[PDB]
């Protein structure tokens, strides 16, 4: 369990090689290329939660995540193993079509995920946002398998989608990511994030309660902001955009 | 050394204060044949209009030139590193040191 | 930012050119004009002050043209230093290099 | 994966013949007879 504090913001393509070079010239590291996968699962509709406690509100239904890293082997076309493994391959994933189809991931089927909407009231700077969350390393039995595990707690699939992009690691534990996201489906695999690269700068806090620490990563996320003035705008995003409770549908994306 | 674009950029300067220069020395050569030429001879008035032509022409394009040197400066915008590799071409160095040593016949 | 540099260049060729008239037509027009017409203006009315205005524009123009001139440079010279500093930018054979080199001190030891 | 570790991996492993821990064994063979011969085997290690 931590206290994620978060910024955001966004970014066209064609800037995208020269900000790589800029976030060199501040960090004094170079980017390191990743990827990853998420399945996001809900409460099965076929069984009727009635211990939702309705005259009290004591808790709502929420999603949980599951998230694995993938080999590159599984992303890489038969065109691509010419050039070296570096960041450079991002400036070829700008079409909608992706080599990881559905039939793999079906064929897949961790780190197990549970988060809560952004702390109300408009005095917050930064996004703070309470994430709860477990490893699962291994299992056996007759049917040994996320699907029937899932399945078995009470939860069933919903959707899944694939981050590709590079990381920054600054001083005092801030992590600066830029994605680009591909959602798929048998239908097929559309990237929402069409034409440019989603950034986002945060910092992991391990105890609520320690407010100098909360300050302190607070004092560090609005110096990187006012470092980056005139290049890129950093937001708090929209607490209503945060919530993954059942009840209620949307996704920021 | 300096990529060459920066250095073609520094040419041009140097090319435009040395321009400047000359404008200011044709300057004082226009004021000093203007003072013989209210004196009162006028075999020096042909010159007059050539220095005063050439004078203008040097002031125009010099700014002309220096204008687009600064139009450069909007477009050339988005267009320790060092210490990343450093280390390596140290340790590089080294042994290479180390293979001078370790070989006697190539001390000499 | 840059657009200031340009708009302050702006005046400074302006003011060079207005200046550069106007000495020139005080220098031309140095020899006093007396005209019976009224259209003409031209009023030298106390003596040795009409010397006084002289050197005044003689000043003026000398303190404008070096004034303008020496800003220019300085204007050039910032330029460049902006130019330079803000632009922003086998192992086997290593393995027995140092066997061979540990055997030697080995044996040497 | 990413090019930069692999790098400094391959860098930092090409020093493990002198940076590991020095070792040495010998094995000592007896020649005796009636097919019953001891091995003596004697390993020096520095930890």
């Amino acid at each position: 369990m931590v206290q994620q504090l978060s910024l955001f913001g966004s970014i066209g393509d064609d800037g995208y090689d020269l900000l790589i070079s800029t976030l060199t010239t501040i960090s004094g590291n170079p980017p390191l290329l990743y990827n990853s996968l998420c399945t996001v699962w809900k409460p099965n509709p076929s069984y009727d939660v009635e211990n939702v406690n309705s005259r009290n509100q004591l808790v709502e239904p929420n999603r949980i995540k599951l998230s694995k890293e993938v080999p590159f082997s599984y992303l890489i076309d038969e065109t691509m193993m010419d050039k070296p493994l570096n960041f450079r391959i991002l400036k070829s994933f700008t079409n909608d079509k992706i080599p990881l189809n559905y039939a793999m991931t079906r064929n897949i089927l961790w780190s197990l995920q549970i988060s809560d909407i952004p702390a109300a009231g408009n005095n917050r700077s930064v996004s703070m946002q309470t994430i709860a969350e477990t490893i699962i390393l291994s299992s056996a039995g007759k049917n040994s398998s996320v699907s029937s595990l899932m399945n078995g707690l009470g939860y069933v699939f919903e959707f899944q989608y694939l981050t590709i992009g590079v990381k920054f690691f600054m001083k005092h534990g801030l992590i600066l990511e830029l994605q680009k996201i591909w959602q798929i489906e048998e239908a097929g695999n559309s990237q929402i994030t069409s034409g440019g690269f989603l950034l986002k700068a945060y910092i992991n806090v391990s105890r609520g309660t320690d407010i100098d620490r909360i300050n302190y990563t607070e004092t560090a996320l609005m110096n990187l902001k006012k470092e980056l003035q005139g290049y890129i705008e950093l937001s708090v995003p929209d607490r209503q955009s945060m919530d993954s409770r059942v009840a209620h549908g949307n996704i920021l994306i | 050394m300096q990529p060459p674009y920066i250095q073609e950029r520094l040419k041009s300067l140097n090319d435009i204060e040395t321009q400047l220069c000359s404008m200011l020395q044709e300057a004082s050569q226009v004021t000093f044949i203007f003072g013989e030429l209210k004196r009162g001879n006028e075999s020096v008035k042909p010159q007059f209009e050539n220095h005063v032509k050439q004078f203008y022409e040097r002031l125009d394009k010099s700014t002309t030139q220096l204008r687009k040197e600064i139009q450069l400066l909007d477009e050339n915008v988005g267009t320790n590193k060092k210490a990343l590799g450093q280390d390596t071409e140290k340790m590089e160095e080294q042994l290479d040191l180390l293979s001078a040593i370790l070989d006697p016949s190539k001390s000499k | 930012m840059s657009n200031q540099a340009l708009y302050e260049k702006l005046e400074q060729t302006r003011t060079i050119l207005s200046v550069k008239l106007a000495e020139l037509i005080n220098m031309t027009t140095i020899a006093d004009r007396n005209d019976d017409d009224e259209g003409s203006f031209a009023q030298e009315n106390s003596e040795l002050a009409v010397a006084t205005t002289s050197v005044m524009m003689v000043n003026n123009q000398t303190m404008q043209l070096i004034k303008n001139v020496q800003d220019l440079l300085i204007l050039t010279r910032s330029i460049k230093e902006k130019w330079l500093l803000n632009q922003i930018p086998d192992e086997k054979q290593i393995e027995e290099l140092l066997d061979n080199c540990i055997e030697t001190f080995v044996a040497e030891k | 994966d990413d090019e930069n570790i692999t790098k400094l991996n391959k860098e930092i492993r090409a020093f493990d013949k002198l940076l590991n821990i020095p070792r040495r064994e010998l094995k000592i063979n007896l020649p005796l007879t009636e097919h019953k011969s001891p091995n003596l085997s004697l390993m020096l290690e520095s930890p």
